[PDB]
C-alpha cells in the first residue's frame, strides 16, 4: 500500500 | 499535462459539487418560505372575521 501511493503520487508529478 | 489534467478534474469536480448543493439549498429555503407565506395568508383572513364579528 506505500508503493502504490509512491508510484501514484509520481505519476501525478509526472 | 500530468498536474494540469488532474487540476482541470478536480477544479469541474468542486464547481458540479457546488452547482447542485446551490439547487438544493434553493429547495430547503422555498420549503421553509412556504411555512412563511402561509403563515402571512391565515392571519390576514382571520383579521377579516373579526372585523365582520365586530358589526355583530
Amino acid at each position: 500500500q506505500r508503493q502504490v501511493i509512491f508510484e501514484c503520487s509520481k505519476f501525478i508529478e509526472v | 499535462s500530468q498536474k494540469n489534467g488532474i487540476a482541470t478534474l478536480l477544479q469541474a469536480e468542486k464547481e458540479a459539487h457546488e452547482i447542485v448543493s446551490k439547487a438544493r439549498k434553493y429547495r430547503q429555503d422555498k420549503l421553509k418560505q412556504a411555512k412563511t407565506d402561509a403563515a402571512k395568508e391565515i392571519d390576514s383572513y382571520k383579521i377579516q372575521k373579526d372585523k365582520e364579528l365586530k358589526e355583530f
